[PDB]
RNA sequence: ACACGGGUUCAAUAGGUCAGACCUGGAAGCUCAGUAAUGGGUGUAGGGAACUGGUGCUAACCGGCCGAAAACUU
RNA sequence: GGGUGGGGGAGUGAGAAUGCAGGCAUGAGUAGCGACAAGGCAAGUGAGAACCUUGCCCGCCGAAAGACCAAGGGUUCCUGGGCCAGGCCAGUCCGCCCAGGGUGAGUCGGGACCUAAGGCGAGGCCGACAGGCGUAGUCGAUGGACAACGGGUUGAUAUUC
RNA sequence: GGGAUGAGCUGUGGGUAGGGGUGAAAGGCCAAUCAAACUCCGUGAUAGCUGGUUCUCCCCGAAAUGCAUUUAGGUGCAGC
RNA sequence: GAAAAGUACCCCGGGAGGGGAGUGAAAGAGUACCUGAAACCGUGUGCCUACAAUCCGUCAGAGCCUCCUUUUCCUCUCCG
RNA sequence: AAGUGUCUAAGGGCGCAUGGUGGAUGCCUUGGCAUCGAGAGCCGAUGAAGGACGUGGGAGGCUGCGAUAUGCCUCGG
């Protein structure tokens, strides 16, 4: 089926604004150079060594 | 079966290309229109 | 290995073998190898079992290797130093990383790796 | 009231609702906070947002005589660019378009401690 | 999806490893019989996924976040 | 470039015609991303790699998903660069963009041979004119004579060098 | 699934053309809409039918009846 | 743009793109360029909104923010 | 004990401020349409009109030109 109606732009706006991004970083994370801040998933392969940048 | 359009430069040529178009008369008013309205005519 | 649930690797269960073989040949090549994390979740248990037979040794165990892997070379470097280097681990021959997550698909990459 | 840089990705060709999903996540964030958040987020527009966050620090530093560790991400927008409508061609003959929308990130950096 | 529940080194949470319950059905090799097909021995073998219980080997990683202080009356 | 005063003149006023063109919204970051052949692993380049190159696995076709020709296309061929457009994603690659190069015949296939169906058709009969039909004849291969084979070569051509 | 040495399939080249072609006939096909193709022209056809007709105010302000009608959802005359 | 004087130079960037500089009377003229409408898309900010229906307005209307202000006022009025 | 008392903003609406999209309005113009006036009123087998193919130092297009090919000779300005 089709919108019968276009939608008020109330509910467009409050619905395109339920499209958000998540997050996580652990700052402060000593590895070769100066303390970058990984993610906590990543951070072993910080410590070790197996992460571009 | 499953046909639409055939190309080919001898059938093309043979109906719709000058040397008969100006093999009557009808052809050479057509050609003669097409060239009134100024294309590249055929 | 107990299954899988839902849809196998690759396309269908013979896929899934045979990427779980090519994966498990080239970490028994290599020692350290990097796919996503799924196919690094199926293939920690299946490499640690085939270890096992490494550190049996013993024909059996070594005809049992081979019809998983086809190789007989990585079978032989497996049979030969893989086996014994682990003379002292009772399980716990892999080890998972993370790395960070395939630009293109954002597919978790993972760095599996025989334990040394 | 501040010493605060500025710039500006112009015809990105990132569409703003994308380019917008990443912008609002250094919403007001120290401008290396900001950086080291948006080279770990997935969110694929992170390129251009992160470059051109990287530039206006660049710019503060370079042009505005300031320090990095100080700033702090003011305003961030995503502009419309323009959109270059394909065409796609769809089932029983009916053609239907792709807007090739692009955006204009926009970058303003302050000092504030 | 999210949620929910369990667990995070004082750990048995997943994995592995060991001993099980079970499934299959009698491994490979060697040996002996047989013209051979094949059959007996080593030998409930051997293989093995979920079920049970062990065991600190692998992964739970020297974390990030968000979070109170009440305006007062009979 | 316009005021305002007296006048002349209007394609003079839009909210509708499933109106017309441009732009831009809602659906909506939603469907889809074009077959039930299957991918990865190491290395490389690179700003950036699931897709690009090298390898090695693994898999699918194999009366075709291989190799050739005819038409058809018309440079898509090869070398070099490019990644501001397209490729149902990305691309460092590309049948894309740009430059430049590349197609060699006595024998191959056609015309310098022949003709069938059929076309045209000197003169010609018929038609009111337009035209129609046509003889001699000349075209018309899809067919009939006709002289080259084996191998090597380049980035791209081969019974051609 | 039917046919599959045949009233077979297919290639090349050619012929038949719009009240005409062709049709083992269905009014089927004649370049993705054939009870008469498509295009340019008559042409801006035409419709008693449908839709649309754009700025302001001040005053006045109905009708949906009569008669006739190839006429009854139109119109002419009257009435208002 | 009158004239190309079309942004030398450094800076972020792999590029596009920008920042500063400079040209120009104007960059609020940047080869996406005269003026730059509206729809449309954002950023911020004052109010309101998570016990509540209501062609989404209108009227009555508390409050909250607004600039503006007369003064109790401070007599520092010799400056708000 | 009983009673009262807002603060919230995931997000919406409204208004302002600041932008972007787009390209309307204004003002044009290397373009048309419409007439008036004076001509001229046909070209072609001595090959027309209309073109293909080429021609420039370098790509193409338009234009000029034609293997003598943005040209050749004389007369003039």
């Amino acid at each position: 089926a089709v919108p019968k109606r276009r939608k008020s732009r109330s509910n467009t706006r409050s619905r395109r604004s339920q499209w958000k991004a998540a997050k996580t970083e652990l700052v402060g994370v000593t590895v070769a150079g100066h303390a970058h801040k990984v993610p906590r998933r990543l951070l072993k392969a910080a410590r070790l060594g197996l992460i571009d940048f | 079966g499953k046909r639409t359009f055939q190309p080919n430069n001898r059938r093309r040529a043979r109906v719709h290309g000058f040397r008969l178009r100006m093999r009557t008369r009808a052809g050479r008013s057509i050609v003669s229109s097409r060239r009134r309205k100024g294309r590249r005519t055929l | 290995p107990k299954p899988t649930k839902g849809p196998r690797l690759g396309g269908s269960s013979s896929h899934q073998k045979a990427i779980l073989a090519n994966l498990a040949t080239s970490l028994f090549e290599h020692g350290r190898i990097t796919t996503t994390e799924p196919k690094a979740r199926a293939l920690r248990p299946y490499a640690e079992k085939l270890i096992t037979h490494a550190k049996k040794g013993a024909l059996h165990n070594r005809r049992e290797v081979l019809k998983k892997l086809r190789d007989k070379d990585v079978v032989h470097t497996l049979f030969a130093e893989i086996g014994p280097f682990f003379a002292d681990r009772d399980g716990g021959y892999t080890r998972i990383i993370k790395i960070e997550a395939r630009k293109g698909d954002n597919a978790p990459m993972a760095v599996i790796e025989l334990v040394r | 009231e501040y010493p605060s840089a500025v710039a500006k990705a112009r015809f990105v060709r990132v569409s703003p609702r994308k380019a917008r999903r990443v912008i609002d996540l250094v919403r007001g964030r120290s401008v290396s906070d900001a950086l080291d958040i948006l080279r770990w987020a997935p969110q694929a527009a992170s390129g251009p947002v992160a470059k051109v966050i990287a530039s206006a620090a660049a710019n503060a530093q370079n042009n505005g005589g300031l320090d990095p560790a100080t700033l702090v991400v003011a305003t961030v927008y995503a502009d419309q660019g323009p959109t270059a409508k394909r065409i796609r061609p769809r089932a029983q003959g009916r053609a239907f378009r792709i807007r090739r929308r692009t955006s204009h990130i926009t970058v303003v950096v302050e000092s504030r401690p």
